[PDB]
């Protein structure tokens, strides 16, 4: 019933920083989680980090535990149990080796042990 | 091994209990009359379907006159008819003396002191400076209390009196009476079925259906007819004590109109205007009257006879001729019509083969009074305002109210004259069939079993 | 008294004597194109749809 | 199917104790509707209870009606039978109140001329079923002074 | 022998919680001779409650006890103890509260004076009482989220 | 830590679950600061209830609250599970009504959009709780007749 809409796609040379934006709907913000993945060209896909809008507790792969800061905007309520929100994603160095897919996924459940799993995911973006 | 008790809760048992009823309006909210109807406006709106549940096998002893549900709904319109006129105008300075003169009856109308011409010398503040006005009143509401034409209006020197709010209305609307959980209503549906006996034929219901409060007195107006034959209801003992209450099974039609064309006049009485009177009559003075097919009427009246022989059980002669009367109300047909009170003389149709016949229809004479005394007691009394307009009303004539002249001269005595009975028979006309009762939903049986095994 | 009509409302004026039971219109500078046949009518809006019956 | 509200009332005994949620349903449905409010939240505020005391009296009347559930439901809690609507007991059967055998009760009989044919002795039931409880309550007592 | 209302009053608490049926029943045919209303039905009308605000005066009392008695039956309920008169807790005594040994107090005190030695503390064994269940709450959660 | 009365209303149904009783206490709390007129003993007699219709009609609102308190108390009587607050029946779950399953239904959801998803066969559900337990009352009916 959900949807996650991602920012238009963009291609920078290596060396500057950047920013995606994943734009939700259609469910409480608030209540699932926010997952960043990439999908590598020529190796296996790798999962990045994940961020709860509510609790604002971040945890993130050791491959990018020093790369990436991630933000979640405050939940903009819309019915009475379904509201609107923003998730940002940022790296601080880029290379050549940081080409590929990146998508953006919310959580499956609210609670037990598949809470931040990625469940519902976007359209996703390409990169330089 | 032995014998256990064993307790069942919710048990269909019930037994005769007198529980306070309450209100329930139609669900219309009667928007398309003007003001409220007996102040039953704010009143619980029915279910939009009822649920009654038939008991099969179920026979259970009814007694209408036993009921008490009539004495509760008795009170209950007895209590707002005072509420619909504690607000509304008192004319205590009214009484002042009136000097008043008789005006001619037409010579197409039987001569008589009738409609008396009154000028009021009364002042209402000093500002009025004892103005002169002039008002149209019906005898009945007049004394000659001194000669020299000095008059003064009846009751002044006994009770206070009170005006009907023009605004309120009189007329009798259905009112379904519910009864609360934990209690029930016993509805018996047989139609032949007399009022009180073991019912075969028991439904069970959460209100009674609509009845309207038809105030009346020698005749019923507006009630519901019993099915097939026609009934006839007295007291076990039946002689000459009781009032018997007759439920017929087709409706006789009356019409009554009041052809005088009354108008509006002596508005403030009090700060603001307050007060309503009648202007002088615009055109033919003629006298209110009420015509009754002279055919039907001769019809329902001998299959009234042949059912008093029936419930009699014994040949005897019963005569109509005859009527005697107490007060006002038992002498004539007393009710409500549009807001003015009728007053008719009925002695035409309870003489002896009054027919030939001599009219199409048969007419009553009716006399109108504005000063009622229905349900006040000794203290206050109701001024009905007067009707600008003429007046005409159609009522059904389902049942009536008669009294016996029972008498041991072996059947050559038995004469039944139309009483004026109390309000209350009325309501047992139409609470004849329902019966209220306690639910007791605790039963005790045994079962040879038991609960060894504690907590 | 909230509003009149736009064309003609520096010249419309509304009063309502509450306890007189009654309510009045006052039209000045009455012109040739004003002679019609006047109505006061009522109606009754309810934001809540909250009373004892139906509103017309 | 199901015969509706007091349907088994004329039924054989065993057939009325099959339909007793039946009964029981009325004591709540008629007082469900009344507590609701919600007809009666909008129409002339409360139903003008200002100088209106058949608004005050017809509230008397909602009153003894749940009155009236909260004197069975004590009993049946006195009884140690508030959750079940069929409960046995420990006290045993005395003859002299019926001498009719369980077949021509429960296949012969209605509930309403058994209500009537015993209820001569009901209070001296009611006192055996509040003395028996009295026994349970003291081999509670035995477990309590250890 | 039965004392009558409150008759074990002054009696050790032993004797008092054999009859506690006797305490337990008059909160009930208090109740039932009012709501009743056979006796009241007939005596002027709704013995006139127009214009006597005495009888709603007095319908308000009816009110309060019924109302106490919900209170009762509901601290029954949330201690899942609602059926029986004498149950068993999960809840440990603590010492803190009497120091008292068992025989002392089931066979040397009253009811009375043992309320008012524990008045004290008896919000906080309300909230173990309240609290303790919650674990029963919670092992039946474990039994639905399976 | 509780979170307070109505806290977990947000939470997940199995974590509001676990503090019912917390939603449970706000029917008696209310209701006994109101029964115990001990604040209101004294302030001017029963608050002035002559020529004060307020009085009833406030009085008319906290009997509104206690009969819908014995319409719970009613819905748990006839469904057998007066005593607890959790219990479990013998209706099967129709897939119909929602195919949630039950991860998702206790770890994911909140009993209000619960309520609203199921408020359309709540009356459904209902008849069944009323019906299953007729089969428990024939199961005892079968001991009845012997
Ligand atoms: C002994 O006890 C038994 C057991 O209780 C008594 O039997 C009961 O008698 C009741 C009254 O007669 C009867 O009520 C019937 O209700 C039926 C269903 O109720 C709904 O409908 C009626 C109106 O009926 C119309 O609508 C339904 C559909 O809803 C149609 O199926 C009908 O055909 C009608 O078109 C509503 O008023 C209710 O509120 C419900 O909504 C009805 O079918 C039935 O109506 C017929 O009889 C009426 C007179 O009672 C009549 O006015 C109506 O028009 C129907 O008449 C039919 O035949 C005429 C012939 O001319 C025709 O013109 C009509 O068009 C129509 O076809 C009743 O209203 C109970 O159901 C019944 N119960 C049982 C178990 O039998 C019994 O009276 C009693 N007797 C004695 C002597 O003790
Ligand atoms: C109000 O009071 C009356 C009292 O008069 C009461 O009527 C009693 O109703 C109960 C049940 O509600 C009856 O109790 C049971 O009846 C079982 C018999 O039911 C079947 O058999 C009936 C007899 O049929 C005979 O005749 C036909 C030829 O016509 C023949 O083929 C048959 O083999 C048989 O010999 C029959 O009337 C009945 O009704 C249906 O069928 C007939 C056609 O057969 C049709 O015409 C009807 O219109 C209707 O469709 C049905 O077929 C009886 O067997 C049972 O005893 C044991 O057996 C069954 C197994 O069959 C077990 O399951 C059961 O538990 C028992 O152990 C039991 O006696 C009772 O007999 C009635 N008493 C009468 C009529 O006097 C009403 O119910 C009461 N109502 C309320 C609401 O209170
Ligand atoms: C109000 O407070 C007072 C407190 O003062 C309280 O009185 C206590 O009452 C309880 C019971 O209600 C007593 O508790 C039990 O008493 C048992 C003894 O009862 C028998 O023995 C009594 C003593 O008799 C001695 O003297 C006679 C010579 O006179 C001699 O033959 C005997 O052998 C014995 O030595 C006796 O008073 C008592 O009363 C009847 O009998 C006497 C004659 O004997 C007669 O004069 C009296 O008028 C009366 O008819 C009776 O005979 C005691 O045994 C028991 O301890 C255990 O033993 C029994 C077995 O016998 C077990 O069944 C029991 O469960 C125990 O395990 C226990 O102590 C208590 O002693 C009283 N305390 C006093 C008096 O100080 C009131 O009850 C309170 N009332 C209320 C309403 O609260
Ligand atoms: C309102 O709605 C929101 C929905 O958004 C809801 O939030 C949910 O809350 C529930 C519990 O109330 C959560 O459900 C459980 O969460 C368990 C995890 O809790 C611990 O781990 C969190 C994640 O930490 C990660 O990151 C750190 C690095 O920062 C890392 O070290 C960790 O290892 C881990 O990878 C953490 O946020 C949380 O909070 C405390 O700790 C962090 C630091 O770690 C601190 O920053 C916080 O401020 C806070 O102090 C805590 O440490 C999860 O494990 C559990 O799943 C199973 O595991 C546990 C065992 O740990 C089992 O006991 C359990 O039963 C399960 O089987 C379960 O998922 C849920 O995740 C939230 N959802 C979110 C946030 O989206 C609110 O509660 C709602 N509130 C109301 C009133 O309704
Ligand atoms: C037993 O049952 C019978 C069932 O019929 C009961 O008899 C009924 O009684 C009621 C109440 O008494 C009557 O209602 C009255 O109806 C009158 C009918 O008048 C008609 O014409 C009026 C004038 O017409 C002109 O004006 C209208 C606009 O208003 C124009 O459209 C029209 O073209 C004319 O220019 C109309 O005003 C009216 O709408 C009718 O069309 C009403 O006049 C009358 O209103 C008066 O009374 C109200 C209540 O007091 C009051 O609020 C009003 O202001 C007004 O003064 C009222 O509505 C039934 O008509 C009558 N049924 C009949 C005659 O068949 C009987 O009472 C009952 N009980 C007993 C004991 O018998
Ligand atoms: C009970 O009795 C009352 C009397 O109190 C009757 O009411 C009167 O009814 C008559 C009709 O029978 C009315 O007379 C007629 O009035 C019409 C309306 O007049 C008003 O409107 C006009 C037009 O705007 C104004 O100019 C005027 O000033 C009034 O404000 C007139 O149009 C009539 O005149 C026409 O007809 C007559 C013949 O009827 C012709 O001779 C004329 O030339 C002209 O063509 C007529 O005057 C009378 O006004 C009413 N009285 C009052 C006080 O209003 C009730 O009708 C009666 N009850 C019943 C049921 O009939
Ligand atoms: C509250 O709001 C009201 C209206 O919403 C304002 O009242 C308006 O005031 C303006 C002036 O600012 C009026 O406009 C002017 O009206 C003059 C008078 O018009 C009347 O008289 C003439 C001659 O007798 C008639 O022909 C005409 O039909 C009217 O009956 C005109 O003379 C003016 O015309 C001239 O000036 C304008 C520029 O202002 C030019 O463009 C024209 O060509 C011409 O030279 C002008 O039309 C307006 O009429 C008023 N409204 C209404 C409805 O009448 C109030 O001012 C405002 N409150 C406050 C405090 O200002
Ligand atoms: C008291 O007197 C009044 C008269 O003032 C009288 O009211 C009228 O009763 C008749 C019944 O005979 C009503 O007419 C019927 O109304 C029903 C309901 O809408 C219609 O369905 C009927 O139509 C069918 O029946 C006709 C034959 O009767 C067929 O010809 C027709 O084609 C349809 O099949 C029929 O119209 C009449 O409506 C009322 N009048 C008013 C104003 O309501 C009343 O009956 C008397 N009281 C009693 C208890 O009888
Ligand atoms: C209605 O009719 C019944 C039945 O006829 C009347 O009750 C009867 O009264 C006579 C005389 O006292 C007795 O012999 C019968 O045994 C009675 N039968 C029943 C079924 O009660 C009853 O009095 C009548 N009610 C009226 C006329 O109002
Ligand atoms: C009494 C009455 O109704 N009207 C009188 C009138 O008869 C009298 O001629 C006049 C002289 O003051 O005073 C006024
Ligand atoms: C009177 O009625 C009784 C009983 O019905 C009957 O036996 C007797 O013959 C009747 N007598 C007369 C004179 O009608």
């Amino acid at each position: 019933q959900g949807q996650l809409v991602q920012s238009g796609a963009t291609t920078t040379k290596p060396g500057s920083s950047v920013k995606i934006s994943c734009k939700t709907s259609g469910y409480r913000f608030n209540f699932y989680h926010i997952n960043w993945i990439r999908q590598t060209a020529g190796r296996g896909p790798e999962w990045m980090g994940w961020i709860s809008p509510y609790s604002g507790d971040k945890n993130l792969a050791p491959a990018f535990q020093d790369r990436v800061n991630m933000t979640t905007d405050t939940e903009v309520p819309v019915t009475s149990f379904t509201s609107t929100g923003a998730a940002y994603m940022e790296i601080r160095n880029l290379t050549s080796d940081d080409t590929g897919t990146y998508f953006c996924a919310k959580g499956l459940l609210r609670d037990g042990s598949s809470t931040w799993l990625p469940y519902l995911w976007g359209q996703g973006t390409l990169l330089t | 091994e032995n014998l256990w008790v064993t307790v069942y809760y919710g048990v269909p048992v019930w037994k005769d209990a007198e529980t306070t009823l309450f209100c329930a309006s139609d669900a219309k909210a009667y928007e398309t009359k003007k003001h409220n109807v007996w102040a039953t406006h704010c009143c619980v709106p029915t279910d939009p379907n009822p649920q009654e549940i038939h008991l099969e096998n179920v026979t259970e002893e009814f007694n209408m006159w036993k009921n008490n549900m009539v004495e509760q709904m008795h009170e209950d319109i007895i209590s707002l008819w005072d509420q619909s006129l504690k607000p509304c105008v008192k004319l205590t300075p009214l009484c002042v003396t009136l000097q008043c003169t008789n005006v001619t009856n037409n010579i197409t109308d039987d001569m008589r002191g009738e409609l008396k011409n009154c000028s009021f010398n009364m002042t209402t503040e000093l500002r009025d400076k004892k103005q002169k006005v002039y008002s149209l009143f019906y005898r009945l509401d007049v004394v000659q209390i001194n000669s020299n034409k000095e008059y003064r209006l009846i009751n002044c020197n006994t009770s206070a009196i009170t005006q009907a709010c023009p605004k309120v209305s009189f007329e009798p609307i259905p009112i379904h009476y519910c009864a609360p959980a934990g209690f029930a209503i016993l509805k018996c549906k047989d139609k032949k079925f007399n009022g009180t006996g073991p019912c075969p034929n028991v439904s069970t219901v959460q209100c009674t259906h609509g009845i309207k409060p038809v105030v009346s007195t020698q005749l019923l107006l507006n009630g519901s007819l019993a099915e097939e034959e026609v009934i006839i209801r007295s007291e076990n003992i039946t002689n000459n004590a009781k009032n018997i209450l007759v439920q017929l099974n087709t409706p006789v039609q009356i019409n009554c109109t009041r052809p005088n064309n009354n108008t509006v006049k002596s508005i403030r009485i009090g700060p603001g205007q307050w007060f309503y009177y009648t202007g002088d009559i615009i055109g033919d003075i003629r006298q209110a009257h009420c015509n009754v097919s002279k055919a039907t009427w001769n019809e329902t009246l001998g299959k009234v006879v042949k059912q008093l022989r029936k419930h009699f059980g014994n040949n005897t002669i019963i005569r109509f001729a005859n009527s005697s009367g107490g007060d006002l109300e038992v002498t004539t047909h007393s009710f409500n019509c549009g807001g003015e009170f009728f007053y008719c003389n009925t002695s035409g149709l309870f003489n002896s083969t009054w027919i030939s016949g001599s009219n199409d229809s048969i007419t009553l004479p009716c006399r109108i009074k504005q000063i009622i005394n229905m349900w006040q007691r000794i203290g206050q009394a109701m001024y009905a305002p007067p009707i600008q307009g003429v007046i005409r009303c159609v009522s059904n004539i389902t049942g009536l109210i008669l009294t016996r002249d029972g008498g041991s001269t072996n059947s050559t005595t038995e004469t039944f004259r139309p009483g004026g009975g109390d309000m209350r028979d009325n309501w047992r006309s139409e609470l004849y069939k329902y019966k209220v009762v306690k639910i007791e939903p605790l039963g005790v049986a045994p079962t040879r079993c038991k609960r060894r095994v504690v907590g | 008294g909230v509003r009149y009509n736009p064309s003609l409302s520096s010249r419309v004026t509304i009063s309502r004597n509450i306890h007189e039971r009654q309510f009045y219109l006052r039209l000045t500078s009455m012109t040739a194109a004003d002679t019609a046949v006047y109505y006061c009518a009522r109606h009754c809006e309810d934001d809540y749809g909250y009373y004892s019956a139906a509103q017309s | 199917v199901f015969l509706g509200f007091l349907g088994a009332a004329g039924s054989t005994m065993g057939a009325a104790s099959m339909t007793l949620t039946v009964q029981a349903r009325n004591l709540l449905s008629g007082i469900v509707q009344q507590q609701s409010n919600l007809l009666r939240a909008p129409e002339c505020q409360q139903h003008l209870l200002k100088d209106t005391h058949w608004g005050i009296k017809q509230l008397q009347a909602r009153v003894l009606a749940v009155e009236h559930y909260l004197r069975d439901q004590q009993l049946l809690g006195i009884w140690g039978c508030s959750g079940k609507l069929i409960c046995c007991t420990n006290v045993p059967w005395n003859s002299s109140w019926s001498n009719r055998n369980l077949s021509e009760i429960w296949d012969n009989m209605t509930w309403l001329q058994w209500d009537k044919e015993i209820s001569n002795y009901t209070q001296i039931i009611y006192g055996l079923l509040e003395e028996s409880q009295n026994q349970q309550e003291k081999n509670e007592q035995d477990l309590l002074a250890l």
